[PDB]
């Protein structure tokens, strides 16, 4: 699931203008992180849900169900967080406006999406 | 681990506030520039020959 | 702090986790000036990309411990046992995977390394004192009173015009569980659309 | 037309000199917070701390 992230990165940084350069780099590195932290936080869920005697489909669903909220919770706390430097202009706001972009649209993509998406990845029965 | 914690905050709180003037008074002893030393080293030698 | 405010709905207990956004970066401050990385631009950058990532593992447990206080009506005295000690799996593990993807940046060598470096140490840090301080205080300071327990009015209409907002809510997580068991009913496209979108990528 | 200036072991005096009431109390107070959490009080510390 870090493309369902690295593919907003990319959109963002294009339809923004900005290029491919140092700030890029570890934007696209903390956004497959954040990526991670989102889908791993549900998928923990799961697996407990799972193993606690149920099946694999309605652990899912009961996990996301139960987990819904702090997704969406620490995605609107890191996008507020990150959206005075993509809105900022002065004084050193070219480095700020490159750091920003990326990981904006990296995050967003990563939420708003990918909650569909570990799930149908955690539920592949070919992990027995 | 917790549990050693919950029934005992003023513990807690005092590592808090430890933390956070142990930060708060090293932030006055180191400098502050706008970037590292980015650019790599380097000598020149130079000499100057009139006429 | 206000958007985390208006998620949780309660002044006595949305300052819970913003007390605990100034104990850390200070306390990054008393890494930096233990290796001898001076203040520049880049570790201020690092630490306004990392609010975001900061708080996380102290709203996760507020939220279990709210979560458990409201379906429940136990105290938040034992609620906090029963909560940390079925979430303490997660809150360490999202700390350990979001450190990992910034340990092997600050080994290359380079021009580059060195700005790699100011954006791995000053997160590392963070995450590696963001989960002690996720574990150590926030169970024991939202478990002596600072959550009571408010019944009655659990946020089914709640009132005002912020009465509505949950209750958007839990109509969007009903769409949510209703769009993603429809998801894994056909699971035939679902996969072609993401080797096209990778693809794409 | 003619300044003055401070050599040897005078110079670190026209530097800044003594610490010594910011030591002590910085001091004092981490210890009174350490016997605090020692003694999970506030009011009992200022006890055996004056």
């Amino acid at each position: 699931v870090v493309p369902l992230g690295v593919i907003g990165a990319l959109l963002a940084t294009s339809m923004r203008g900005l290029s491919n350069d140092v700030f890029f780099q570890v934007g696209l590195l903390t956004t497959i992180g954040l990526s991670a932290k989102n889908a791993i936080l549900i998928v923990e869920f799961a697996k407990e849900l799972h193993e606690q005697g149920k099946g694999i489909v309605e652990a899912a669903i009961e996990a996301c169900r139960m987990r819904l909220r702090p997704i969406v919770m620490t995605s609107l706390a890191f996008i507020l967080g990150v959206v005075p430097l993509a809105i900022s202009t002065g004084a050193g706001s070219g480095s700020q406006h490159a750091i920003g972009t990326g990981v904006i649209g990296g995050m967003v993509t990563a939420t708003v999406l990918a909650i569909f998406w570990v799930p149908l990845f955690y539920v592949a029965v070919s992990t027995l | 681990m917790s549990k050693f914690f919950i029934d005992r905050p003023i513990f807690a709180w005092v590592i808090a506030l430890v933390i956070m003037l142990a930060g708060g008074l090293s932030i006055l002893s180191l400098p502050v520039n706008q970037y590292p030393a980015i650019a790599p080293p380097a000598i020149a030698v130079q000499v100057s020959y009139p006429g | 702090f206000l958007v985390m405010y208006l998620f949780l709905q309660n002044f006595r207990a949305t300052l819970i986790p913003t007390i605990a956004v100034p104990v850390v970066l200070l306390g990054t401050f008393g890494v930096l000036a233990a290796f001898g990385f001076s203040i520049n631009t880049l570790t201020m950058f690092g630490m306004v990309l990392a609010i975001g990532l900061l708080v996380d593992d102290a709203i996760v447990v507020v939220e279990n411990v709210e979560r458990v206080m409201a379906e429940e009506g136990l105290s938040p005295r034992e609620a906090a046992r029963k909560s940390m000690g079925q979430i303490q799996g997660a809150l360490v593990g999202i700390a350990m995977v979001l450190s990992a993807v910034f340990l092997p940046m600050a080994f290359f060598g380079g021009s580059t390394g060195v700005i790699y470096r100011q954006f791995s140490i000053t997160i590392v840090s963070a995450m590696a004192l963001s989960v002690i301080v996720a574990l150590i205080l926030t169970p024991a300071l939202c478990a002596t009173m600072l959550k009571p327990i408010e019944k009655g009015d659990h946020g089914e209409h709640k009132g005002g015009f912020f009465g509505w907002f949950n209750r958007m809510f839990l109509s969007t997580t009903h769409g949510y569980e209703r769009g993603v068991a429809s998801i894994l009913k056909h699971r035939a496209p679902y996969l072609l659309i993401y080797v096209v979108i990778v693809a794409g990528m | 037309g003619v300044g003055y200036s401070w050599t040897g072991l005078s110079y670190e005096e026209r530097l800044s000199g003594s610490q010594a009431p910011a030591l002590y109390a910085l001091s004092l107070l981490v210890v009174f917070l350490c016997l605090a959490a020692l003694y999970e009080s506030w009011s009992i510390p200022f006890s055996v701390m004056l």
